[PDB]
């Protein structure tokens, strides 16, 4: 039932312990549980070049998708402060059980380099980003370098 | 200890008297009970060992439960009598006529040479023969040969069109009913099938057991195999397919007709049905007919997956299988399958993975039993537990493809799909449904059709491609519950019909509180960003419902949501992204008390 997600995954990671994510980095997760994963999210694109994702794999898997979330603060108009995420991949309207892990996340990056006011899960800094642009990289910056 | 000029009478009594002083070393003289006049007697029970009756007539004689060891019979008669549960081991029974029901019998390392069971019978364990001496014996079919001796052959062909020749011995078909068949039944008349009476002589016997099925042949109609008689048919396949009837010609030509028309006519009958267990002679001759009709690997998918299912696990026939497999799966509505990022081995060597040791690879690929280009693929264990109403699964435990195409299955109707492409899937899944009381439940609620069969035909999907957040269709919904909602609470007079109703009326305050968070969970995904609305805007007159269920549950036995840390959250979310919070309640309901969620929440949703 529950073993043929583990099952899966175990495939998927060898797969990345070859070529490797060039954008994910620290991949840490015990052979034990392997329903859930850790890791390091570090981008290359300003203004966060100067995140602990927490990417938790449900049973069913993968007939399911995986919910990413951050165990660390960010400053992000899609991305909750408890480090919840609206991702689109994930998503139950987009999920075909053929999806990779390598695609969730070149997904999930790419949002931070081009991020959306469209499905934005904080109203305290949607239109922060709206109306003027300099307040949001002179104010992110900062909150980046503080956590 | 006798003479046959004693009465009937007079006789009883003397071997009533001996069975009681039981010496063991007697004389010759006291055992002697020769050409004696037995007719007619109840002997059962005694103690008969070592006892002399050679001439002795005992027919409608009653010698059950008796022991007789040693004794002998030599050139007895015993027209109808009865020997069921008898012991007769290492007797003397040579050229003696047996016409008696021998239940359970035994004759282990008997004397049976020249004798003959014309007529005999057993209804339900058949006598026993290990080292019996058969050679020249007339056997009657449904006896069990195993372990037993029949003479090396005298006669290689037979002559009497009455009597089939096996090794030494003759198997009378004077009492055959009239009809060859009822001899050839393996399932239902086990205890007179000729079939077993011939599988089960000892390997030594082997070059006998063909001798003598070639010979059954010429005995059988086939303008009387018209009738389908599906258990004869089936008999013979697993009789006469297996060594070492496969290797002789005049033999196999006779099934190939015989058996295409059947297990065509059986793939059909079971499409789209579970697959009924067959022995290694029916299996192979299933896994023939695949491979001389390339077209029923499409005609009857289904059928034809779970044959190679059982097939490809068989010993003795596993690599044949195993090939006819892929050269399916070469086939243009399957090959674009083959090639795919997780099939099989996941090699990308296109070819299915053969070592398993938890039937959880992803190798079989069924097909539509429709022509609308869609095709499954799923794991040995998977495909299983879609098989069972009562497994705790969503039917969605697999990758769905059309036209070569990966699918998001949620977009999917459940039923439509299950019962137009893939009926199989489909009795454990209206069954699945059927006891699922959502859509019962959503049927006192609601009342006005426009809307009811608006949200049922939605709940046997996920992700619905119909949105209502619209200025007009919040319109549709808002006239629906302000009648029932309070704000954003319970209005009372609804808690009066909702615990009264035959929902949870008379139902403890542990179950009848648990119920009510399943409901209000549903609620919660109907106005999910995966359902109703968008993950921007979202129907707030659910939400609004909802927030109430999870409430009034509280009132009837917060021993059910465990913490108060979550219901502070449940409420700080669904008032103030209605998707991380349905799973984020359906998972802790899986969890606290699944037995009741299985039954009350959406079963593909799940």
């Amino acid at each position: 039932g529950s073993m043929a997600a583990s099952r899966r995954l175990m495939k998927e990671l060898e797969e990345i312990r070859k070529c490797g994510m060039k954008n994910f980095r620290n991949i840490q997760v015990d052979e034990a549980n392997l329903l859930t994963w850790q890791g390091l999210i570090v981008p290359d694109n300003p203004p966060y070049d100067k995140f602990r994702i927490e990417i938790n794999f449900p049973a069913e898997y993968p007939f399911k998708p995986p919910k990413i979330t951050f165990k660390t603060k960010i400053y992000h108009p899609n991305i909750d402060e408890k480090g919840q995420v609206c991702l689109p991949v994930i998503s139950a309207e987009n999920w075909k059980p053929a999806t990779k892990t390598d695609q969730v996340i070149q997904s999930l990056i790419a949002l931070v380099n081009d991020p959306q006011p469209e499905h934005p899960l904080r109203a305290d800094l949607a239109e922060e980003y709206s109306k003027d642009r300099k307040k949001f990289c002179k104010n992110a910056e900062e909150f980046t370098k503080k956590y | 200890q006798g003479r046959a000029c004693l009465s009937k009478a007079e006789l009883t009594a003397d071997l009533i008297w001996l069975s009681a002083n039981r010496t063991g070393e007697e004389s010759a003289e006291e055992l002697n009970y020769s050409g004696c006049d037995l007719s007619g007697l109840s002997l059962v029970g005694l103690n008969l060992s070592s006892v002399n009756f050679s001439g002795a007539v005992l027919d409608d004689t009653d010698l059950r439960m008796s022991d007789l060891s040693q004794a002998v019979l030599e050139n007895c008669s015993f027209k109808n009598s009865i020997l069921n549960e008898c012991n007769f081991c290492y007797a003397n029974l040579s050229n003696c006529i047996i016409r008696a029901l021998f239940e359970n019998s035994n004759f282990s390392n008997s004397n049976l040479k020249n004798a003959s069971f014309k007529g005999s019978s057993y209804i339900q364990y058949p006598p026993i023969l290990n080292e019996a001496d058969l050679t020249g014996a007339i056997i009657i079919p449904g006896m069990v040969l195993s372990g037993a001796i029949l003479g090396d052959v005298k006669e290689l062909f037979s002559e009497k069109s009455n009597t089939i020749n096996l090794g030494g011995c003759y198997i009378d078909l004077s009492d055959i009913q009239e009809n060859i068949l009822s001899v050839l039944d393996n399932y239902t008349k086990s205890n007179k099938s000729i079939l077993l009476t011939m599988n089960t002589s000892d390997d030594k016997y082997n070059h006998d057991k063909v001798r003598a099925a070639e010979e059954l042949i010429k005995k059988i109609s086939l303008d009387e195999l018209a009738a389908f008689r599906p258990y004869v048919k089936m008999s013979l396949a697993d009789s006469f397919s297996i060594h070492p009837y496969l290797n002789n010609a005049n033999i196999q030509q006779w099934l190939e007709p015989i058996c295409d028309d059947f297990f065509d006519t059986i793939m059909s009958w079971f499409n789209n049905s579970i697959m009924m267990y067959m022995e290694n002679g029916s299996l192979l001759q299933a896994g023939m007919y695949f491979e001389r009709h390339p077209g029923a690997m499409v005609s009857y998918n289904s059928s034809f997956i779970q044959i190679v299912m059982n097939g490809s696990r068989r010993d003795g026939m596993q690599e044949r299988f195993r090939e006819l497999y892929e050269v399916y799966l070469k086939n243009e509505k399957v090959y674009p399958v083959t090639q795919q990022s997780d099939f099989g081995l996941c090699d990308g060597s296109g070819k299915p993975d053969w070592d398993d040791d938890s039937d959880l690879a992803y190798n079989w690929v069924l097909l539509s039993s429709q022509d609308d280009g869609m095709a499954m693929m799923c794991s040995l264990s998977h495909m299983v537990d879609m098989l069972s109403p009562n497994t705790s699964t969503n039917w969605m435990s697999f990758f769905l493809y059309k036209d070569g195409e990966v699918q998001n299955t949620f977009g999917y109707s459940l039923s439509n799909l299950f019962s137009e492409s893939f009926p199989i899937f489909s009795i454990p899944y209206h069954k699945a449904f059927s006891q699922n009381f959502v859509s019962g439940i959503l049927d006192i609620l609601i009342s006005d059709n426009e809307l009811k069969e608006r949200f049922i035909e939605a709940l046997n999907s996920n992700k619905s491609d119909y949105k209502m957040i619209a200025d007009d269709q919040q319109r549709k919904l808002a006239c629906v519950w302000n009648p029932f909602l309070d704000g954003w609470e319970l209005n009372a007079q609804h808690v009066d019909m909702i615990m009264g109703s035959h929902v949870l009326k008379d139902m403890p305050l542990r179950k009848q509180a648990e119920i009510l968070f399943c409901l209000g969970g549903v609620f919660c995904k109907y106005s999910s960003s995966d359902m109703f609305g968008t993950e921007y805007d979202s129907p707030e007159i659910l939400r609004r419902y909802a927030n109430g269920l999870i409430e009034q549950a509280y009132k009837t036995d917060p021993q059910v949501f465990g913490s108060v840390y979550y219901y502070n959250d449940i409420l700080d979310r669904l008032q103030g992204c209605t998707a991380v919070l349905t799973d984020m309640l359906t998972e802790h309901a899986k969890e606290s008390f699944p037995e009741i969620f299985s039954l009350y929440y959406p079963v593909a949703w799940r």
